[PDB]
RNA sequence: CCCCCGCCGUUAGUUGCCAGCGGUUCGGCCGGGCACUCUAACGGGACUGCCCGCGAAAGCGGGAGGAAGGAGGGGACGACGUCUGGUCAGCAUGGCCCUUACGGCCUGGGCGACACACGUGCUACAAUGCCCACUACAAAGCGAUGCCACCCGGCAACGGGGAGCUAAUCGCAAAAAGGUGGGCCCAGUUCGGAUUGGGGUCUGCAACCCGACCCCAUGAAGCCGGAAUCGCUAGUAAUCGCGGAUCAGCC
RNA sequence: GUGAGGUUUU
């Protein structure tokens, strides 16, 4: 129904919300589906390792943007509550859309 | 040619289109 | 098939032989023919023999005569040194005057590999 | 200078040339980023302690 | 019409569409010589169909998305070869004697350090 | 490629034009050449850092839209030679 | 080293008329990876590969198989005093490949104004069977099996 | 053991396809699908394992066979050590001097000065190339003071809006020879090309000598090079095509 | 049964 911007640090810790709101919202009313994957925006900073005496042969450096969204089929007072009353604040910076 | 003053891709390599060959 | 100018490129396409007339180029030989109605894929030799002679006055209306603006190539260099500026001896020492490098590349206005002793 | 090149550039910034896009703790101004702030040298001796996660080694 | 065949060269999202009909070969809104016009490798597309005396009674249009052009032809040579699940894949005497059972996997190799265009590099100097 | 805004530096825009108030000596010290030379006063001598040192410039009424950027002597190029090649 | 058999250099089964022998020669005509400008010479040109040879549009090179292939020439010599390593008991694959890379520049190096003559400058030489590879088999490939002096140095 | 790649039942079904049959503006468009489709989550997923020859001893030719084969592929990866190789033009650290100073203080000039002489990037010697009707087959990073379709004023280099986006459609961009094209007719030639002094638009304190070079002026050199070099083994060269990164142009 | 115009020490 509603879009929720899911940004996690690692995809396991983003599955600590994408696999916890879902399995915390299937059992008692106003059901929920699984998360579709937003594109992992892997940045590229392929820059020189050594400070001065290093001309070529540099190492790849990435930046992984693990992002999904969970599609609920009904929001109410017992499923919007499950978005903001459970938390594992170690791999999660999420937003709620409207 | 790339390095020419005005060709097809001479606007591409140098950045902008011409005053006789516009965008559309 | 006589032309509007002086040097004849010997009976080519109207986009080609009409172009390198002095005072004429790509964006003058391209728009000077589509206004008059000549298909740009046709030949100068296969033009109408009245279009040979009536496409001559249109070129000689505004811009200054052949060789005179080529003399203004050497005269603009004269008028920029109105007090004998430094750009004048930027010009008259055989080098590009924009500010290119001149040890490597931009070997044009310099004499090609002319003078070194060692 | 070596110490107060940070405080030399903290006058009024004028306009959009001679940019003070410098590294934070040391006196570098080369290969800084608009996500790090640090440079390509300080991501080597700072982000490979574990101090700055996110960026890792991909090596695919 | 919707089959198992997904021929993916060139990161082309292959959705191949065919059933027993009347025409030889079709494409999205064109007629095999206007959309596929431009490469001679598109003059004879249906090699797995025409190779087994099953030439031209299939619709054989597509919805393929990604990359360029000739990997769609490779998505016919391999896309129909994966899309013959309607024509009973236990038929093991139709593609085995011909030199056909090598799959399209030749992808263009990636690019590395000290290098212009994927194993083109500046040379030695000795000074 | 010059535009409708003929820019002179705010450090050097109207602090060259002290002549037009009353009339004084024929020298005033400006710095820049990327800023446009002042078109208000004509015929006099304007002191400028001409690239090497502060030596003045003198117009003789030949400028209509010509750029002053061709006035910069600091490469005193005596001539060719003196290379000592193969090194 | 070199002690290993080759690769999948045999290109692909093509689809136009078969004929992988001369499609590789189209790959010798083309440059810069350009297609639909070299295949138009051999396939889409309907007036130069036929109406001049007399017959047989695709198999013009019947004459350009039997008596045109260069086969027999020296490999490589160092200071190597007076070896003359012509005979060599040469290979058919190298015999075909020297024709495929040496029957190319009788049209590129020999220009003509017309867009129907500079292409199929080669087709008359393939139909007739003449050029630079016919006198070369009499000059180079007939100086190895007649008489007795050269050198015992072989390998 | 760590992934790309070819690769699937399970796959999440905001990419969603009339593939059934649906109705539509005839883009699955729209009020249920997930049967066919990725991104990203994933566990199964052949192993010369079986056979017949070489052999006292695995090296063991080839067949079956699948996504691929006897090492499925490139890649990812870097020994004990060498060069008293180099780094203060990162950092801390020993040490020479400098602390009324090789510091800061203020904005013009310089690193792009020219007659050379080696290799490194764009790279035409032409009908097989080319200003030229043209609109497409897009792999991934980019982008809300930025991208900027459409709608513009447009001979425009580009003013001023808005359309969609706090970021996979919406828009980046054009994917390139796709052209079923008309021709440039052996040409030092619209194949080819720079330096050039005046005008018009700037993103920007400001573009000169250090804006892209935008239609203009104008187009010198070049027909494949010598004593034999040097990047390349089948998706490898080679023109073509896209974005960043400090980022205003871009050098 | 067969091979070198052939080198100088930084
Ligand atoms: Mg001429
Ligand atoms: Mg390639
Ligand atoms: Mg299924
Ligand atoms: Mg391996
Ligand atoms: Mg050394
Ligand atoms: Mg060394
Ligand atoms: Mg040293
Ligand atoms: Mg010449
Ligand atoms: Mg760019
Ligand atoms: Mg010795
Ligand atoms: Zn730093």
């Amino acid at each position: 129904k509603i879009r929720i911007k899911l940004r996690g640090f690692d995809h396991k810790t983003l599955d600590a919300s994408a696999q916890k709101i879902v399995e915390a919202a299937r059992r008692s009313g106003a059901q929920v589906s699984g998360p579709i994957p937003l594109p992992t925006r892997v940045r590229r900073f392929t820059v020189i390792r050594g400070p001065f005496k290093h001309k070529d042969s540099r190492e790849h450096f990435e930046l992984r943007t693990h992002n999904r969204l969970v599609d609920i089929i009904n929001p109410n007072r017992k499923t919007i509550e499950q978005l903001m009353t459970l938390d594992l604040p170690t791999g999660v910076e999420i937003e709620i859309k409207t | 040619g790339k390095g020419d003053r005005r060709t097809r891709r001479g606007k591409i390599w140098r950045g902008t289109y011409g005053k006789y060959r516009p965008r559309k | 098939a006589r032309i509007a100018g002086v040097e004849i490129p010997r009976n080519k396409r109207v986009d080609v032989a009409l172009t390198y007339i002095y005072g004429i180029g790509k964006a003058r030989a391209k728009e000077a023919l589509e206004k008059t109605g000549i298909n740009p894929a046709t030949r100068v030799k296969d033009l109408t023999e009245a279009e040979v002679v009536r496409l001559r006055e249109y070129v000689e209306n505004t811009w200054k005569l052949e060789g005179e603006l080529r003399a203004e190539v050497a005269a603009n260099i004269k008028r920029l040194m109105d007090i004998g500026c430094y750009r004048g001896l930027r010009h008259r020492r055989g080098l590009p005057v924009r500010g290119q490098r001149t040890r490597t590349n931009a070997r044009t206005r310099k004499g090609p590999r002319k003078t070194v002793a060692g | 200078a070596r110490k107060a090149l940070i405080e030399k550039a903290k006058r009024t910034p004028k306009f959009k040339v001679r940019a003070y896009t410098r590294c934070v703790r040391c006196g570098r101004a080369r290969s800084v980023y608009r996500f790090f702030g640090l440079c390509r040298i300080c991501l080597r001796e700072l982000a490979h302690k574990g101090q700055l996660p996110g960026v890792r080694k991909a090596s695919w | 019409e919707q089959y198992y065949g997904t021929g993916r060269r060139k990161e082309a999202v292959a959705r191949v569409f065919l059933r027993p009909g009347n025409g030889k070969v079709t494409v999205n809104g064109q007629d095999f010589n206007e959309y596929f016009q431009g490469l001679v490798r598109a003059v004879a597309a249906l090699e797995p169909l025409r190779a087994v005396d099953a030439l031209g009674h299939f619709d054989a249009y597509i919805t393929v998305r990604g990359g360029g052009k000739s990997g769609q032809i490779d998505a016919i040579k391999l896309g129909i070869a994966r899309a013959l699940v309607q024509y009973n894949p236990d038929y093991r005497a139709k593609l085995k004697p011909l030199g056909f059972l090598t799959r399209d996997a030749r992808v263009v190799e990636r690019k590395k350090y000290g290098k212009h265009k994927a194993r083109r590099a500046p040379q030695y100097s000795k000074r | 490629s010059l535009k409708k805004g003929v820019f002179v530096d705010d450090h050097l825009l109207e602090k060259v034009l002290e002549l037009n108030a009353k009339g004084e000596k024929r020298l005033i010290k400006t710095w820049s050449r990327r800023s446009t030379i002042v078109p208000e006063m004509v015929g006099h001598t304007i002191a400028v850092y001409n690239g090497k040192q502060h030596v003045p410039v003198y117009i003789t009424e030949n400028m209509v839209g010509h750029k002053l950027g061709e006035f910069a002597p600091t490469r005193t190029y005596r001539g060719h030679g003196k290379e000592a090649k193969a090194t | 080293a070199r002690r290993r058999r080759a690769e999948v250099r045999q290109l692909q089964p093509d689809l136009v008329y078969g004929d992988v022998l001369v499609t590789a020669f189209i790959n010798k005509i083309m440059r810069d990876g350009k297609k639909n400008l070299a295949a138009r010479i051999f396939y889409d040109a309907c007036k130069i590969i036929q109406e001049k040879t007399g017959q047989e549009p695709l198999k013009v090179f019947k004459q350009a198989v039997e008596n045109v292939k260069p086969r027999m020439e020296v490999r490589s010599r160092r200071v190597g005093g007076a070896n003359y390593q012509v005979p060599m008991e040469v290979s058919p694959r190298r015999q075909q490949s020297l024709a495929l890379r040496w029957l190319v520049q009788a049209a590129n190096q020999r220009p003509e104004r017309r867009a129907a003559v500079r292409i199929a400058h080669e087709l008359m030489d393939a139909a007739e069977g003449k050029g630079g590879a016919v006198k070369k088999k009499e000059d180079v490939e007939r100086m190895a099996e007649a008489n007795r002096a050269y050198a015992h140095y072989r390998w």
